[PDB]
DNA sequence: CAGTCCCTGTTCGGGCGCCG
DNA sequence: GGTCGGCGCCCGAACAGGGACTG
């Protein structure tokens, strides 16, 4: 066997454990006929060779259709092997956008072919790669092969190969430095700013260097005009969009067709400005089997007619200008739900997205746009390398108020305020000192924890008392429920005393939206309020009133 | 030519498997011109997918610095490696270095690269250069020399510094010189102007071996943040509770705390606003309670083979108090910062800062680093504290969400 | 007292999308 | 078909830790 012009990666197996000693499954006569193609001529072409009984080791093995040709592809069931094999630390860390390409003058888009069988496989791994082809007839014994390139369907392969492709292309960027090489996997994007003359020539010399290690650049996929097809993408020299998106329309929808939906709607959130996926998502919830029909609610019916409606119309995103800022802007969708674009000229985007997670139990419009915020952050890192300046639809007072008061440490970075409608606001402010002048309710709550019962009430300076039963309830509810007693039972202004850390660490928080039904009441009751003062005292030391309403409420 | 000191790992102990986060751009030109002068002379060179190991990897400016500096977060190889700087190779902490009136800091990092490490250890100090829009794929890298940042690196290289450092120390023998991670720390009595002076003396006197910097402390000039009651001369209701409610907490540091009396101006159930006048029984109460806040807590001492824990409370209007401890409520140093970097603009930045300040004087004081409960959320946290981080060294860290009680460390 | 118990947050594992 | 790796999302479950109360 001829050796192969490209350097070896090492690999081992993890100390202590076996190569394969799997069966081979039944094999269909049409897919039998097509593996024995293949592995005969792969054989011719030094890329498996024959194995004799020398070889313990052994792996099933498949083939499956290639999209658009009569080809087969061949693929192993490595499952037991990848098992076993060494971990690799992969070299992808993650996925190019479009919308972080520069303006070049000329672009030239090539793919490799069978990228896989052109880099070849660790001469002392070679032996744990053994597999059998099955006969057309079932005693005939099979052939048994094993690899001498990168097989389709190890967890090494792909690592292998973007590492091996780096070290080729080294060189070449090394001389040609003002050369854009995007790699990924088997696909080289370049571009450059040379004249379209000494592009074309710079393009070959890559062909041939190449060449020189066994990568071929067929002129099937040599792209030389624009649109360029790249990553899903359609690349023109002004302006790019994604490959046209389907979605099923499917009368009696499942929920493997509702994940097939969701997973679409995501990817066209990039460039297509609006797209909800709440109401659809609320179906994927409790749910058990993707064999499961689930009927559309009219919320979700609306969502889906909007989105469809969305994607009518043909959008395109820009291409970065690093001479210029970036600016991302924030709008407030639905609740618990935020859309934004980033652009560097109006209504140019670079691309759009959503955010809308509902972290914790009890929370704000304020967290929720700190969240996005960090979000976009991150991905525009990731993509541009820098943060955007930022237009929020929050009052800056509103943002001081908040981010001075609360007690985690928050921040968001340059930003400016845009006057979009619906304006992000808190709806009520506790106030720093007592109320002169308004009724002072002392609560307290109490549960039994067997029972499941307890009471929950209140006793003011003025008189004032109230005690109400519960049942099926907790500590913590019951805690709640005096404070929310203590609000209906007040005028505008009112002071409030409680021993519950639990209920003064939800309301300090100024909450505007909860799980619980009971935090939202409290809630309601709060936004109605002029003044709210409320303030804590430890239990059971004899304190004010409350070692009155802890007495009321003890059962 | 030298010969490479045998490292493991602890026993039944893999290596780091850290992904690296997203770099900024200013950060990865810097990294590259770096990593690319340190393969020209042999320190580092490029490695393949068959490593399993990774390590984050970014880039700072020092305080008042104009060159990027190289760090490697080897938070979690020293994690796996810490049975060979604490029992083989250890380095003794000098009580006296917080005594003095001026201590100074020295990046000594760039003598580590004079030293090979252990060949079959090399494979742990892999880390990997990202790119921006994910253009090319992970631009790997491995040490072929003492890292920066990594806690066997001053051990291993203590028995070099020693013999550096022994015409100097006999020539100046009151002066105090301790190593920890990539910095050296001299502090010394003398006037400040002789003491920098001595520093260049130094300074020259490592750069005629194969070796810069400059930040000057004040150990003796540091104070701690006791618990404090108001001074008030008329009382409401609301002052009263939220003066038992500090005291009923204080009591779990201070037992001789007593409420009993000011509990008993408690007994109605009296409107907030409304004045209470102190009885002569609380009024002792409460003068006898700021006498015992005056007084050290019982039994309190620093244990070495205990983990330091630091908490940080943001007091608003730019404030920020702490406190050091490795049992609950028995807190070996308390303090408060105002004023930082950043103070009325950016709390990230506060923290950061503040996490350094204290960082620094947990070296100084017991040479440990504390592991930070940071009031922050992770993801806040995450995405901005490398923007302003300017140290050699990375402490560790948890994210907390206590609800304020009733401000116990700040009036 | 150590043990539940009530609550809240995090991590992970399991789907789909996209890319090669 | 029921291969691999990367990234993104959405849900549930499983795990974790911190309180408060009670045997």
């Amino acid at each position: 066997v001829p050796i192969s012009p490209i350097e070896t990666v090492p690999v081992k197996l993890k100390p202590g454990m076996d190569g394969p000693k799997v069966k081979q499954w039944p094999l269909t006569e049409e897919k039998i006929k097509a593996l024995v193609e293949i592995c005969t001529e792969m054989e011719k072409e030094g890329k498996i060779s024959k194995i004799g009984p020398e070889n313990p080791y052994n792996t099933p093995v498949f083939a499956i259709k290639k999209k658009d040709s009569t080809k087969w592809r061949k693929l192993v069931d490595f499952r037991e092997l990848n098992k076993r094999t060494q971990d690799f630390w992969e070299v992808q860390l993650g996925i190019p956008h479009p919308a972080g390409l520069k303006k070049k003058k000329s672009v030239t888009v090539l793919d490799v072919g069978d990228a896989y069988f052109s880099v070849p496989l660790d001469e002392d791994f070679r032996k744990y790669t053994a597999f059998t082809i099955p006969s057309i007839n079932n005693e005939t014994p099979g052939i048994r092969y094993q690899y001498n390139v990168l097989p389709q369907g190890w967890k090494g392969s792909p690592a292998i190969f973007q590492s091996s492709m780096t070290k080729i292309l080294e060189p070449f960027k090394k001389q040609n430095p003002d050369i854009v090489i995007y790699q990924y996997m088997d696909d080289l994007y370049v571009g450059s700013d040379l004249e379209i003359g000494q592009h074309r020539t710079k393009i070959e010399e890559l062909r041939q260097h190449l060449l020189r290690w066994g990568l071929t650049t067929p002129d099937k996929k040599h792209q030389k005009e624009p649109p360029f097809l790249w990553m899903g993408y359609e690349l023109h020299p002004d302006k790019w969009t994604v490959q046209p998106i389907v979605l099923p329309e499917k009368d009696s929808w499942t929920v493997n067709d509702i994940c097939k939906l969701v997973g679409k709607l995501n990817w066209a959130s990039q460039i297509y400005p609006g797209i909800k996926v709440r109401q659809l998502s609320k179906l994927l919830r409790g749910t058990k089997a993707l064999t499961e029909v689930i009927p559309l609610t009219e919320e979700a019916e609306l969502e889906l007619a909007e989105n469809r409606e969305i994607l009518k119309e043909p959008v395109h995103g820009v291409y970065y200008d690093p001479s210029k800022d970036l600016i991302a802007e924030i709008q407030k969708q639905g609740q618990g739900q935020w859309t934004y674009q980033i652009y560097q000229e109006p209504f140019k985007n670079l691309k759009t997205g959503k955010y809308a997670r509902m972290r914790g139990a009890h929370t704000n419009d304020v967290k929720q746009l700190t969240e996005a915020v960090q979000k976009i952050t991150t991905e525009s890192i990731v993509i541009w390398g820098k943060t955007p300046k930022f237009k929020l639809p929050i009052q800056k007072e509103t943002w001081e108020t908040w981010w001075t008061e609360y007690w985690q440490a928050t921040w968001i970075p340059e930003w400016e305020f845009v006057n979009t409608p619906p304006l992000v606001k808190l709806w009520y402010q506790l106030e720093k000192e007592p109320i002169v002048g308004a009724e002072t309710f002392y609560v307290d709550g109490a549960a039994n924890r067997e029972t499941k019962l307890g009471k929950a009430g209140y006793v003011t300076n003025k008189g004032r008392q109230k005690v109400v039963p519960l049942t099926n309830t907790t500590n913590q509810k019951t805690e709640l429920q005096a404070i929310y007693l203590a609000l209906q039972d007040s005028g505008l202004e009112v002071n409030i005393v409680t021993n519950s850390q639990y209920a003064l660490g939800i309301i300090q928080a100024q909450p505007d939206k909860s799980e619980s039904e009971l935090v939202n009441q409290i809630i309601e009751q709060l936004i109605k309020k002029e003044k709210v003062y409320l303030a804590w005292v430890p239990a059971h030391k004899g304190i004010g009133g409350n070692e009155q309403v802890d007495k009321l409420v003890s059962a | 030519p030298i010969e490479t000191v045998p490292v493991k790992l602890k026993p039944g102990m893999d290596g780091p498997k850290v992904k690296q986060w997203p770099l900024t751009e200013e950060k990865i030109k810097a990294l590259v011109e770096i990593c690319t002068e340190m393969e020209k002379e042999g320190k580092i060179s490029k490695i393949g997918p068959e490593n399993p190991y990774n390590t984050p990897v970014f880039a700072i400016k020092k305080k008042d610095s104009t060159k990027w500096r190289k760090l490697v977060d080897f938070r979690e190889l020293n994690k796996r490696t810490q049975d060979f700087w604490e029992v083989q190779l250890g380095i003794p902490h000098p009580a006296g270095l917080k005594k003095k009136k001026s201590v100074t800091v020295l990046d000594v990092g760039d003598a580590y690269f004079s030293v090979p490490l252990d060949e079959d250890f090399r494979k742990y100090t892999a880390f990997t250069i990202p790119s921006i829009n994910n253009e090319t794929p992970g631009i790997r890298y491995q040490y072929n020399v003492l890292p920066q940042g990594w806690k066997g690196s001053p051990a291993i290289f203590q028995s070099s510094m020693t013999k550096i450092l022994e015409p100097f120390k006999k020539q100046n023998p009151d002066i105090v010189i301790y190593q920890y991670m990539d910095d050296l720390y001299v502090g010394s009595d003398l006037e400040i102007g002789q003491h920098r002076t001595k520093i260049e003396e130094l300074r020259q006197h490592l750069l005629r071996w194969g070796l810069w910097m400059g930040y000057e402390l004040h150990p003796d000039k540091w104070t701690v943040q006791p618990i404090v009651l108001p001074e008030k001369d008329s009382w409401t209701v609301n002052d009263i509770q939220k003066l038992v409610g500090k005291l009923n907490w204080a009591s779990q540091i201070y037992p001789g705390i007593k409420v009993r009396q000011l509990s008993k101006l408690l007994r109605g159930t009296k409107a907030l606003t409304e004045v209470i006048p102190l009885t002569e029984e609380a009024e002792l109460e409460l003068a006898e309670n700021r006498e015992i806040l005056k007084e050290p807590v019982h039994g309190v001492y620093y244990d070495p083979s205990k983990d330091l824990i630091a908490e940080i409370q943001k007091q608003g209007q730019g404030q920020w108090t702490y406190q050091i401890y490795q049992e609950p409520f028995k807190n070996l140093k308390t303090g408060k910062y105002a004023r930082m970097r950043g103070a009325h603009t950016n709390d990230v930045k506060q923290l950061t800062e503040a996490v350094q300040k204290i960082t620094t004087e947990s070296i100084v004081i017991w040479g440990k680093t504390p592991k930070f409960k940071l009031p922050i959320q992770k993801e806040t946290w995450e995405t901005w504290w490398t923007e302003y981080w300017q140290a050699t060294w990375i402490p560790e860290w948890e994210f907390v969400n206590t609800p304020p009680l009733v401000k116990l460390w700040y009036q």
